[PDB]
């Protein structure tokens, strides 16, 4: 789910900042540009069995 | 009879969602 | 031809009760393999 | 000559074939007992195959990485070509009006699931995980994986799924009305409510039987083309496959005819017993066996012809690999098999062209023989010896079998012959009712001439 | 109650008989045989069965279903390349199979459950077996019960037409 | 009436029924528990041998 | 009888056409005037091979079917020598008759000297390796060993049957047709089976099918059954076909018919799968050349209008019992088999779809009308519908 | 067959694809091959695609790539008695040929035999629980928790 959909869950680093992070409204125009912006690959890669499985 | 597939569909809808529940126990 | 329970008054609630077999048990099998994780 | 022996009435098929079942359980003939304890050994040993199966794995076989597909599969795709012919008296023989089916096709239909239970085991036993045979069906998991469904085993989950579920669909409808006759002279209190929930109370009557002959002549419409898809696909499971001997673009009409002409053996080799042994030389006349051998007859000159394209695709070809695998069939270490399979399937057959030879029983009976062993030596042929010699010399290897591939096989002849004794104890083996009709179609036809 | 039945010895006896019968206007009965006459069939069970717009229904669905499940599975949900086989309508050849054997799985589903409800099948209890000979209808006899839904039913109107044209015997059939 | 009494029709009808409703409870059953919070550990508070606490 | 002659009429007004437009095509081009009579011939022996196959099938499997159309069978056999004799053009094709004629190369690649000579200027090593089997002589042989044993098997049981009318026949002479029919049904296979491979399979000698001729038997099959059922529909006022025969064979024609056609799109599937899913390079070419520069459209065609509205239409009782729209399934069925066989033969030599040209179109035409003008004659000479039979039971069922 | 491909140095050097020249030429008569293909594949553009490239001029026989590949992707050692069925547990295998005129005085060709990591893979088609699978990648996708 994250593999094909990563925009609804990536956020703008500070990744070890504790949990008072909250994902905000516009998840999915922030996601997208996240995707873009971190070189987050296409669906039809990172869905492949040798990315995890090996 | 109509009314003992209801009442047996009905006891099966309540066992199941007894179960769905218990499998977020 | 006709079925013999064509003419019965069991013909309306007990296919009723097929559908409303059918909208309870694959719902389930939907809602327990496809929005239960 | 007639397909039914005269002196019969509808009182005459009812006392003969449906006293056969409901016997008392302990006045039971002897030489079934003889028969069944036999049938209970070997499935003890197919037991004991299974569990050294389970536990050591299928490397007790004696495959290899060259040939992946050894024993198992030969004796998979043997025993769901039995299937065949039993379907093919069940339902196309119902749907050509043949006059020849009315005794055979409960046996027929009965052989039929048999051999569909013993085939169906070998997709589950050959695999050494068996535990996840699941993932072959499209199942709702977690991982959200599917099936790859452009394999051709893929395509076997499905064929022998449904080609199980509807010879078992065929069989119980066929069964509900002799169920309807069984319950009604059973004597036993208790075995009436059994043949009873079994019949569903069947109640023969028109509308009833408008919609039994509706469905039956459908039902065998829909089976009709199944067979033939289902076994074109045990073809297939070679046919879409790269190998030399296996891409043959003959493989589903030839392993069609294969499947019938091996089906037909077996009917022979396990009716003509149930024609002796038990009393029903009226039901299931000579003709009847002379009408079987000439269909087995057609059949066995399509699987030689089947050869003979394999021959022209071999020598027409100008590649190499085509060339070698005529060479290795026919002067290789495991040439053998490709000797004896033009012996059995080709020289043995030619004999049945001819009346007397039809007509005469030890020798229909060991011809069958000879034709179960050599359609077993056909898929030999093509499996093992295309396996064991490929494309790189140096991925050449012999497949020899263990004692377990042989153990496997006799265990399923266990499986297949205890399922049967059953089917011979408890129900009946020639349809009642059909041939009740089939002594009003005869009785009708020497009325208006 | 239920009806009155008749008990001829022989099919041809039968055909005859069920030939006089509702000329006579007795509409809506049930002839029992052993066997399919198909001349009773033919005269009183004239018409449309209901099972092969069943079959024809669940078997264009089950090809459908077959087809839209391979699709939806192997190029839509997971896009996976194996072989390098078409990832589109263009992989149609190793599609058709599971299709055809879908359909003919629903088609036979459709076909015996229909046939199976369309006669009111599952009934071990019926009237008609109240009769002290009906249990050789599936053995040796040709009953011709008509039953009490008819227009012009009345039990002794009935069962002195019904020994008209000569019975074994005719008897009535409670409920 | 000759083998079986009047309600057969009732608790054939019912068996029918129950079968097919029977087949359908164990299949979610068997879903159920390959999906509970019991067989994956989920929102389970597993217990560590000095009990940390985060 | 005179439905017959408005048919033979009709089908020799073919003829006239199809020799019209095939000699206009020698005029412009003789090389699209060979290939085109190549397919045309195969297309025209689609009906009499069919004829004489079904006709021994069902001297095998005696039915109501069989003797409802066993003198059309019978008729549709007797064509078989003057199929020989509308063959030997191609005999003169592919021979030493080339460099007359017209012809730049020959017929066939194997009937080129250069692609089979040893040491030649092309030696291509596939048609060099068959050269004793794919040679003039040799194929020669083997064609008009073939057109002598269907001419014997055709004309002895079409005697045998004039025979039937006078006596000596509830037990003899049809026994005698039936152990005739019995060997020849396997002769008929093997001698079709290589026919259809030296006809069509060989004039791209580089793939094979082993499943070709099964291909073409089942071609040749539904375009018998489809020419049987339209022009049974035409003779339905014979007044012995009214005396005698009922809509049940009718619906047993239309459920072959059926039957041939799932069996046919069956045959066409197996090859189809079996060439795609394993995808090796010889096998390949031959459906890289039919889906490509318009023939992948022909293709779809055939599938929709040749499988799928002939199987749907055909599932029902009402076309099939009834015999007027049976006919109309079975003339749309003899159109999509020449589409079919246009699929089959021309892009071996045509490239294109809209390479097509007119005498592909003249030959099949004007060649099934002398088909049907000589089988039209051979129904005229005897009695339809042999009254003296012993199985003639089954008519009246 | 065609599987190791012998040339010489000054036929080489003067043109350096007349190897596949005379082995095509006595194939199919041709220079080059036209290998048509039905199935599509995927393109790989613009991804990174691995690929192995072994010359055979230079590998001796030295079958230290075999124990390479037994070392880091620990594949197990079977005894002697499944190398007498011939289940050798070996991803890169040798592959020693003898060809030559005379046969005892021979020419010896070592051939290392990994898989080809096929793009149009006879060996994804047929396994039915697409186990083994095509990446963006193009390498074969052996999942041991699928099969
Ligand atoms: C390429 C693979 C496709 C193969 C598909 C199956 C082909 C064979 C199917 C036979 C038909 C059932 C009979 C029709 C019937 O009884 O109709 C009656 C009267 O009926 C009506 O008026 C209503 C018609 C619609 C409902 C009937 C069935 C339609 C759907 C069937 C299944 C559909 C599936 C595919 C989803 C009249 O017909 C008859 O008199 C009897 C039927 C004769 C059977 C013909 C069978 C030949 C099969 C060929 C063998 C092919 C092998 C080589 C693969
Ligand atoms: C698995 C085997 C291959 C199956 C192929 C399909 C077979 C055809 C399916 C439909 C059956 C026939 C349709 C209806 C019909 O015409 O049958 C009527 C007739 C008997 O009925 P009467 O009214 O005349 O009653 C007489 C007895 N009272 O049936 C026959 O006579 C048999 C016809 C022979 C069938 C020929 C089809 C087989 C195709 C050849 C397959 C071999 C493969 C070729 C390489
Ligand atoms: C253009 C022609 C079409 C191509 C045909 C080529 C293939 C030929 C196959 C057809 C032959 C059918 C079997 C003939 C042999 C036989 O003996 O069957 C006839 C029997 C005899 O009937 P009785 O009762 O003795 O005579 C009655 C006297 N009044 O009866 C039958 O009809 C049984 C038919 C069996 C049909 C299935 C077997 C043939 C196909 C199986 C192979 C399929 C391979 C793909
Ligand atoms: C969303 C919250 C994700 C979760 C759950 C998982 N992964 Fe992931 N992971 C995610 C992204 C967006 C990326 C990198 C994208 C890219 O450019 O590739 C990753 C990275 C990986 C990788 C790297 C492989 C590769 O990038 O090619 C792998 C193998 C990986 N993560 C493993 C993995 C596993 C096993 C997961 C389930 C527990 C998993 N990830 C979950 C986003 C998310
Ligand atoms: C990481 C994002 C993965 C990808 C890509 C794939 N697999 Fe996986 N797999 C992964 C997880 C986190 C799980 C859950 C473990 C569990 O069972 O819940 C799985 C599960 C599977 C399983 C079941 C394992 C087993 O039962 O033994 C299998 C067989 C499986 N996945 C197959 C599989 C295939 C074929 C993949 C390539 C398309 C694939 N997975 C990718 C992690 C990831
Ligand atoms: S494969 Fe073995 S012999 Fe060849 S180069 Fe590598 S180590 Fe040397
Ligand atoms: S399918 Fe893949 S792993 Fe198998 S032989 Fe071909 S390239 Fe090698």
């Amino acid at each position: 789910n994250c593999h094909r959909n990563p925009e609804l869950y990536v956020r703008p680093r500070e990744e070890v900042y504790n949990m008072d992070y909250v994902p905000p409204s516009n998840q999915l125009e922030i996601g997208r540009q996240l995707v873009a912006e971190y070189g987050i690959m296409p669906p039809d890669q990172l869905t492949n069995c040798y990315v995890c499985h090996r | 009879l109509s009314r003992l597939m209801i009442a047996g569909l009905m006891v099966f809808l309540v066992l199941s969602l007894v179960v769905l529940l218990a499998g977020r126990l | 031809m006709q079925p013999e329970w064509s003419g019965d008054p069991e013909v309306k609630p007990v296919f009723l009760a097929v559908t409303l077999t059918g909208m309870v048990a694959f719902l389930l099998m939907v809602w327990l393999f496809a929005f239960y994780w | 000559e007639a397909y039914l022996l005269p002196g019969e009435t509808y009182t005459s098929i009812s006392a003969k074939i449906g006293d056969v079942p409901l016997t008392p359980p302990l006045k039971t003939p002897k030489g079934w007992l003889a028969g069944f304890s036999v049938a209970f050994f070997m499935l003890m040993i197919f037991f004991v195959s299974v569990t050294w199966l389970f536990i050591r794995g299928v490397g007790i076989w004696g495959i290899n990485i060259p040939v992946g597909w050894g024993m198992d599969i030969i004796n998979f795709v043997w025993w769901i070509g039995i299937g065949h012919a039993g379907t093919l008296i069940s339902a196309i023989l119902l749907l050509l009006n043949q006059g020849w089916r009315n005794s055979i096709n409960r046996f027929a239909e009965a052989m039929t699931l048999f051999a569909v239970a013993c085939a169906g085991l070998y997709p589950i036993l050959h695999l050494g995980r068996p535990w996840l045979f699941y993932w072959l069906i499209p199942y709702p998991n977690t991982h959200g994986m599917w099936p790859q469904f452009r394999s051709a085993l893929a395509w076997d989950v499905f064929a022998i799924s449904t080609y199980a579920t509807v010879s078992l669909v065929f069989w119980l409808v066929g069964l509900i009305p002799d169920f309807a006759t069984l319950r009604d002279r059973a004597k036993n209190i208790w075995v009436k409510r059994l043949y009873g929930i079994a019949a569903l109370g069947w109640r023969g009557s028109a509308r009833h039987w408008h919609r039994y002959e509706m469905a039956s002549i459908l039902l065998a419409g829909l089976s009709t083309p199944l067979v033939v898809s289902v076994h074109s696909i045990i073809s297939l499971d070679f046919a879409i496959s790269q190998v030399p001997g296996w891409q043959v673009t003959v493989f589903p009409p030839y392993f069609v005819a294969g499947a019938v002409f091996a089906g037909f053996a077996m009917v022979l080799l396990l009716m003509i017993p149930v024609r002796t042994f038990y009393g029903f030389e009226n039901y299931i006349t000579l003709h009847h066996l002379d009408v079987m051998a000439k269909v087995m007859l057609t059949t066995g000159m399509i699987v030689v012809y089947g050869y003979f394209m394999e021959v022209f695709a071999s020598l027409y070809s100008g590649n190499e690999f085509e060339e070698y695998l005529l060479y290795n069939r026919l002067f290789g270490p495991s040439s053998w098999a490709y000797w004896g399979l033009l012996f059995c399937n080709a020289v043995a057959i030619q004999p049945l062209w001819f009346k007397k030879v039809r007509q005469n029983i030890p020798a229909l009976l060991i011809i069958s023989l000879i034709v179960s062993v050599g359609m077993w030596l056909e898929r030999y042929v093509i499996i093992v010896i295309s396996l064991e010699r490929d494309f790189l010399p140096s991925s050449w290897d012999i497949y020899i079998p263990t004692i377990w591939d042989w153990s496997l096989y006799i265990g399923t002849f266990g499986l297949f012959f205890t399922l049967l004794f059953l089917f011979i104890r408890v129900l009946p083996m020639i349809n009642i009712f059909e041939m009740r009709l089939f002594l009003y179609q005869e009785t009708e036809k020497a009325k208006q001439r | 109650v239920y009806g009155v039945m008749a008990e001829f010895p022989t099919p041809e006896a039968l055909i005859e008989a069920t030939r006089k019968a509702k000329a006579a206007g007795y509409t809506k009965m049930d002839a029992f045989s052993p066997f399919p006459i198909e001349e009773v069939i033919e005269e009183i069970a004239h018409g449309d069965t209901g099972v092969p717009r069943l079959v024809l229904l669940f078997g264009l669905i089950g090809a459908a279903s077959g087809f839209i499940l391979q699709y939806i599975g192997n190029l839509v949900d997971y896009p996976l390349n194996v072989g390098g086989r078409p990832l589109d309508i263009t992989n149609w050849p190793a599609m058709i199979p599971i299709t055809f054997e879908s359909g003919i799985l629903l088609a036979s589903f459709a076909a015996a459950i229909g046939m199976i409800v369309l006669n009111g099948l599952p009934s071990p209890y019926h009237p008609v077996f109240n009769v002290p000979r009906f249990q050789y209808a599936s053995q040796d006899a040709f009953f011709l019960c008509i039953e009490a839904t008819d227009p012009l039913f009345d039990r002794s109107r009935t069962s002195q037409f019904l020994r008209s044209l000569n019975p074994m015997q005719v008897s009535e059939v409670a409920y | 009436a000759q083998i079986f009494p009047r309600n057969a029709n009732l608790l054939s009808r019912l068996s029918i029924f129950a079968l097919v409703l029977l087949v359908v409870e164990g299949i979610l059953i068997l879903g159920v528990y390959f999906r509970s919070n019991y067989f994956r550990q989920v929102n389970v508070a597993i217990e560590q041998p000095v009990a940390f606490s985060h | 009888i005179p439905q017959l002659g408005q048919v033979q009429m009709l089908g020799l007004a073919a003829a006239v056409i199809g020799i019209g437009v095939l000699a206009a095509g020698y005029f412009l081009s003789p090389t699209s005037f060979f290939e085109s009579y190549i397919y045309g011939y195969y297309v025209a022996m689609t009906i009499p091979l069919g004829c004489l196959g079904f006709l021994m099938v069902q001297h095998l499997t005696g039915g109501a079917w069989g003797v409802t159309v066993r003198r059309m069978l019978e008729a549709g056999a007797a064509t078989l020598p003057i199929m020989g004799l509308l063959f030997i053009p191609i005999a003169l094709g592919y021979f030493d008759t080339y460099k007359a004629l017209g012809l730049e190369h020959p017929l066939y690649e194997w009937a080129n000297p250069e692609v089979v000579t040893p040491g030649g200027a092309e030696f291509d090593p596939i048609i060099a390796h068959k050269v004793p089997w794919l040679s003039p002589l040799w194929v020669t042989a083997r064609i008009a060993i073939f057109f002598i044993i269907w001419s014997a098997l055709a004309l002895t049981l079409r005697a045998w049957s004039r025979q039937q009318d006078a006596g000596g026949d509830a037990k003899k002479l049809a026994t005698r047709m039936r152990r005739l029919s019995g060997i020849g049904v396997a002769l008929f296979v093997i001698t079709v089976t290589f026919f259809s491979f030296d006809v069509a399979m060989s004039l791209d000698p580089h793939w094979f099918s082993t499943i070709y001729g099964a291909h073409y038997m089942a071609n040749a099959g539904l375009m018998t059954l489809a020419f049987l059922a339209l022009m049974m529909s035409r003779v339905r006022d014979a007044a012995l076909f009214r005396e005698y025969v009922s809509v049940k064979p009718i619906h047993d024609i239309g459920k072959l018919i059926f039957a041939f056609t799932v069996l046919w799109t069956y045959m066409s599937y197996g090859q189809l799968v079996i060439i795609w899913s394993g995808d090796v390079a010889e096998f390949t070419p031959w459906y890289v050349h039919r889906t490509q520069h318009g023939w992948v459209f022909v293709a779809l065609a055939l599938m929709l209008f040749a499988f799928a509205l002939p199987f749907f239409v055909l599932l029902f009782r009402g076309t099939k019992r009834n015999l007027n729209t049976l006919a109309t399934i079975a003339g749309w069925i003899v159109v999509m088999r020449f589409v079919d066989m246009a699929w089959i033969i021309l892009p071996e030599f045509r490239e294109h779809l809209w390479d097509i040209a007119i005498t592909d179109v003249a030959a099949p035409i004007g060649l099934i009308g002398l088909v049907i003008a000589l089988f039209a004659a051979n129904v005229q000479q005897a009695p339809l519908l042999p009254l003296r039979d012993p199985n003639m039971e089954q008519l009246q069922n | 067959r065609d599987i190791y491909r012998v040339g010489e140095f000054k036929k080489f050097k003067e043109d350096p694809k007349y190897i596949a020249k005379e082995v095509y030429q006595e194939e199919y008569g041709r220079e080059t091959p036209n290998y048509q293909s039905l199935q599509p594949g995927d393109d790989y553009t613009g991804r990174n695609a691995w690929g192995m490239t072994i010359n055979l001029n230079a590998c001796i026989g030295c079958n230290a790539c075999v124990v390479a590949c037994q070392a880091e992707n620990n594949i197990a050692v079977v005894g002697k008695d499944q190398v007498s069925r011939g289940r050798e547990m070996h991803w890169i295998r040798i592959d020693r040929y003898f060809a030559g005129e005379d046969l005892d005085n021979p020419s010896i060709y070592m051939m290392p035999v990994n898989c080809m990591q096929c793009e149009k893979a006879p060996c994804e088609v047929v396994c039915p629980v697409a186990a083994t699978v095509h990446d963006y990648e193009g390498l074969n996708n052996m999942v041991y928790n699928r099969c």
